[PDB]
């Protein structure tokens, strides 16, 4: 028996990372869906982007390791250095965690929007069984599987002998 | 009946990252944002270097032995070492840290004669301490004595205009000796003033004799001061012993970028960011490695490691 | 043909940010959404509030461009505002990111709530569409099509009509 | 059958932006959140404003030519310009940025004397360097010579309480002359003491004599050192000849800032963040313009632009 | 009568965050749900470790009352902390309006995860009233209600039955 | 029909919050972010602790009487006061605050003798502002006056090696007769110069002598000077009048934590952020209290209050 994303993941599905198991009479299937997974993948290369810059601004000694500086100079610099280290531990602690935060709902959200783009397409020939799939109401081979997938299946074709099967 | 799941992947060794709400999340995966990762060595490759070695960096402008390959040396990386120094005969300039920190942003230094010359002193004061064949001085300036032991030391009044476009470092020297019979031996009785003036800059100088530890068989001293003279300015040294004084002038080349090091040069790694350990090749945006470093570099901070999630939840 | 928010939006939308197009016997129409529309702006303007603050804190000289200070000190100064300007420029590149990211989604999901308001009101009496808009499986009128956007319209006066449509 | 969609606006031409995941997106509307705009004039409605021009801030304290306007002048804000001169006679303030950073928040200065009087001794000193009608000196000072040439100078001391609640801003000068021969000329022979001691200060000064560069057709110069002598405390001046007498002790009267430009005033346009190139009126947190503005000003950015979306996604 | 989460809130909700209020024949009852009421304030607790951590670092006098320093260096260092204070305002600001953002949308979410959990377990069986309750198109009595609450509800049970309540 | 419906908690009184874009939402509950509330007292539970009163932290390294149970103090935590003064007969130290910077830091100060003795002068100086038993003198250094009134002082030099495994701090002085007729009673007639020199650091010291304001009975200074003598290192002393020689080097135990305060000690509350006021116990990662507080503290911030919000949205 089969189950989808609000049980759990899908350690085997490897080319991809979202998609579709399918179980019908030809048997079982999982195949990627590439335009979800494209999406979420340049979103996160986005942010690469933008956190994996390199500084332009040079920044050149002050201080002394050889021959320390006067006392009280030298102890302003290093208060100085320090909360200055200190405001930038702060920003890369928060910019990570609010970053990851970010991530995670970024992904979760374009799981989301594949649901409930299936959801719509298949219109009132299935049910939400819950745990991520769809009971389809009438008979998909192979093909009416490939067709949910690269969103062709239209759901007029299939209605009225799925509608009699809810009753 | 056919149904179709809708899924997203997941591994059995997650990650684990932080977020605002929850302490060690895994993701499927996940970089690291801290650098930790150094080259101990100095990547020098696309510009010049100089690793002046046993030579101090304001030993440059003054000439000790040490210092002799580098008296016009120029470059865009300089590496000041441990070792170096900036003198033979014991002394050290006053305000000797903004002068490097000028220096080693200099591109080098050209090295200009002021053109001085004496009548009535001698001028090739020498100790064993600045050895080159035997007793000798630094070389970019002239130890004024006077004439003979215990004589008289002339009045004396020497100048130099600036007529470049840049400004001029100007250097001098008090003679701080061992003890009243050292100050006279070499430049007589009467107490003794040296006063330096430019027009922006006045100042003067009183030499110090008596007893210190003794510093490489030395129980004298030299003060080194310095100036930058103004484009048509004009610098003036009025004195009547105890100096030393200068034989050139120095003017800056370029830009450079100076630090300092334990570690070997190397010209076939290329680099922006270094530090006496090495140099800090990495695009990570935060570095954990040394919080002096130098040059184009990642923000230097307290953590060992901050992970940022380049992938899903991992739920298995 | 008409179509909703999930394929594009209406550059014919003039007086609101959200809105209904309806096609019925009477013709085709769009009225603008004031409620959803103005959330929206506060939620915006709220932004503003925020970052359109002037500082209160003053500053005065600590450096001369006149006559240039010691080299030593001059050169902390030089470094500590440095690294100032890079804490501030960081602060600002990452609030503005934060802040627009947000300000999207904010935008979508207030589509969002309106949409499934609708859905919501017209109960068992329409299917969804999939480019956002709703097939209503009755007659709806101007006058029922101005009840459903003023949130009057009772879906139990059409539903015995609506339901035996959808089979 | 019949539909209802749901929709949202859009345009052809969207702003393009920037987000935590993609690099200029395009949204309906957005506004600039970094100030480039400046105003080319310093906005001064609703404040006093002192344009000291020619006149040198420190030299209100001391009173060279260029500044007599300014002796005791009060203002809100100060504007110093680049032509502005401190002396008359050549010379410097030692420790003049602190100074300066004082007297430019103090609101301006008010002016009182610490009644000295002089028996054997000349009290008229003057040079054709600090000119009104013809040869004169800083009028804030007494130029204190010997009675006649190379005569001798009575050893004095003089002292002033500060009777006011508030502190004292003291300002005195010693002259180091051309010479040897002038110092004599001057004060007479000998060497010569200047010893200024309050209780919370002491320190000492000799005059260093020499020829030096021709500044204004004067080889010689005037240091200027100062204090702030506090409530009821005394300040002693104890000193036999090269000394340049206060007359006047400064007062600071209340609050205001200084700045420094090349721009004219304008008292119409009204304004808080200045800097030379001008005023900056905006409501934007950050500026582009100018690092080292002062007021109360936009946060100084690296950035011409950062655009802040104030409208949804564009899909047209 | 009663209402849900769309309306407003439930002053009356004491022993929990998150809950159901069910009418049926037996009468009207409020219980809590712990699972979705735990998951919020586990979230906010992993917040306030977060942001209630104590600073590492140390600093030690640069400055002093008794015995003011010389004004030059003393102006800097006046100057830096000013600059450093003017940085940490605006972190704190940011960090809490942003942090107040999130712990809203958080909890909101939380609610949401609820509703649309419970709409799928009673499947084909009850109808969205739009005020975030569900009619239940068939008897319920408290025993049917607890077991919706602890999610055992199963709905082909009572499907029949209800399909043919909504025709 | 029966229907379950979904909800959520609420109250009458929501505390008000702010967010990204709206001021003053409701929600369920709120704590605070800010730390306002202070401690009127030095929590010094788990530290030594050191409270020097009238005794001037400076003050232990020369020794006046009110610094006679500090000579050789140990703490963790040492507490200046207001009333704290570093002398008794009037002077000040060069570089005050650095010096006051490292002693804070230090752990408390070990004293060793630097074994000094003395022929052909006197060594018993003493005067009636630093008194004990009556007239006396600075605990950890001798008052060199000639051998009899008027009379000559032998040019002497005087070293001590640091053999010790740490730096020495080493401290002297110079004495600023009231007038010239004092500087003559006590060294003699003559000018006078006092030659300090390790091999790390030179410099030089002449008396000015002079009348200065009257400083409890003293129109008379003594200047304090001081330097890090190196392991192994020695420092020498060449003089010939008007030194204020020292008995004993100092030497830094190991760490220390300095603070300024007006309010009592209390050993029985812990703490590690302190102020002036008191102390800061709080776990908040801001304060409002004091922005010069010091120790292991909470960011200090412009605002009163920022509230986080600890609980969702209010709709009642
Ligand atoms: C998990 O994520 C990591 C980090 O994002 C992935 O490794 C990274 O993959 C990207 C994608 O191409 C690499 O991009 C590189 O750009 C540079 C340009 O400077 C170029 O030198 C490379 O050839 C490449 O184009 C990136 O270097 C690489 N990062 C690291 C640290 O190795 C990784 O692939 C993901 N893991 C899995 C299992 O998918
Ligand atoms: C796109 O957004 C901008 C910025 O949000 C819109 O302009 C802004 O509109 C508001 C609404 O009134 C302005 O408030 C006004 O302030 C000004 C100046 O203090 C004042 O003259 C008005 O009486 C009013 O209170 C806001 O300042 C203004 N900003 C700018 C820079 O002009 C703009 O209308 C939006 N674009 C479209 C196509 O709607
Ligand atoms: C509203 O929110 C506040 C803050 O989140 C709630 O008070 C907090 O409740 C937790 C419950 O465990 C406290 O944890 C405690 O930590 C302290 C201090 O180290 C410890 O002594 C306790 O035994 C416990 O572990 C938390 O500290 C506490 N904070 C405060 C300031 O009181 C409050 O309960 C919430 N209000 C309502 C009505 O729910
Ligand atoms: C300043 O910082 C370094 C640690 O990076 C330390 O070794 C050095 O001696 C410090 N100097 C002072 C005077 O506190
Ligand atoms: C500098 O140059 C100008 C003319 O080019 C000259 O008149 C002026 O006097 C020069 N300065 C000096 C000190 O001679
Ligand atoms: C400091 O920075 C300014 C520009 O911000 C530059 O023109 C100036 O010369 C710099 N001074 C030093 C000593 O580096
Ligand atoms: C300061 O003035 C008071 C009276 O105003 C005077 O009696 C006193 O001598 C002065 N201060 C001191 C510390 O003596
Ligand atoms: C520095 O700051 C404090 C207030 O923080 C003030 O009392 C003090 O006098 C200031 N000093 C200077 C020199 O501006
Ligand atoms: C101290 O160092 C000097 C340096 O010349 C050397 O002569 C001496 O042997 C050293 N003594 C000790 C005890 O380390």
């Amino acid at each position: 028996a089969i189950a989808g994303f609000i049980e759990n993941g899908w350690e085997g599905l490897i080319d991809g990372w979202y998609g579709f198991r399918h179980q019908n009479a030809q048997g079982e299937g999982t195949a990627a869906d590439y335009k979800s997974t494209q999406s979420a993948i340049d979103q996160i290369t986005g942010k690469l982007n933008r956190l994996i810059e390199k500084t332009n601004q040079q920044f050149e000694l002050i201080d002394n390791e050889f021959t320390e500086v006067e006392k009280q100079i030298g102890n302003v610099i290093n208060w100085t250095r320090d909360s200055i280290t200190e405001v930038w531990s702060y920003n890369a602690e928060l910019l990570v965690a609010m970053e990851n935060q970010h991530t995670i709902d970024l992904a979760d959200s374009e799981m989301d929007k594949l649901y409930e783009r299936v959801k719509r397409q298949l219109r009132e020939n299935a049910e939400e069984d819950g745990t991520g799939c769809f009971e389809i109401f009438h008979k998909c081979d192979d093909d009416c599987m490939a067709s949910i997938r690269n969103n062709t299946y239209d759901h007029s074709k299939y209605r009225e002998e799925a509608m009699q099967n809810r009753i | 009946g056919d149904k179709i799941c809708l899924g997203h992947h997941a591994v059995s060794n997650g990650t684990k990252v932080n977020t605002l709400t929850e302490r060690g999340v895994e993701v499927v995966n996940a970089t690291e944002t801290v650098e930790r990762t150094n080259i101990p060595r100095i990547c020098s490759k696309g510009k010049r270097t100089v690793d002046l070695g046993q030579c101090g960096l304001l030993g440059t402008i003054t000439g000790p032995p040490q210092c002799d390959q580098f008296l016009e040396f120029s470059a865009d990386l300089i590496i000041e070492r441990r070792e170096g120094s900036d003198v033979c005969y014991p002394g050290k300039f006053v305000n000797e840290e903004a002068l490097r920190q000028i220096l080693r942003e200099s591109g080098g230094i050209d090295k200009e004669a002021m053109g001085f010359t004496y009548s009535g002193i001698r001028t090739n004061g020498a100790t064993s301490s600045c050895r080159r064949s035997g007793s000798s001085f630094y070389a970019e300036m002239k130890w004024l004595l006077s004439n003979t032991d215990n004589a008289a030391f002339p009045q004396m009044t020497k100048s130099y205009k600036n007529t470049r476009k840049n400004p001029a470092l100007i250097v001098w020297g008090i003679h701080h000796s061992g003890s009243t019979a050292e100050q006279t031996k070499l430049y007589g009785s009467g107490n003794k003033l040296v006063t330096v003036g430019s027009s922006n800059y006045q100042q003067s100088f009183v030499p110090s004799p008596g007893a210190r530890t003794q510093v490489n068989g030395q129980s004298g001293r030299i003060d080194f001061h310095w100036l930058m003279l103004n484009p048509n300015d004009t610098v003036t040294f009025s004195f009547n012993g105890a100096f030393i004084a200068p034989d050139r002038a120095s003017f800056l080349r370029g830009k450079s970028m100076g630090i300092q090091s334990g570690v070997q040069v190397d010209a076939d790694c290329e680099g922006d960011c270094y530090y006496s350990g090495g140099t800090i090749i990495s695009n990570l945006p935060f570095q954990n490695i040394d919080s002096r470093a130098v040059g184009k570099c990642p923000r230097y901070v307290k953590q060992r490691s901050l992970l940022l999630a380049t992938g899903m939840k991992n739920v298995p």
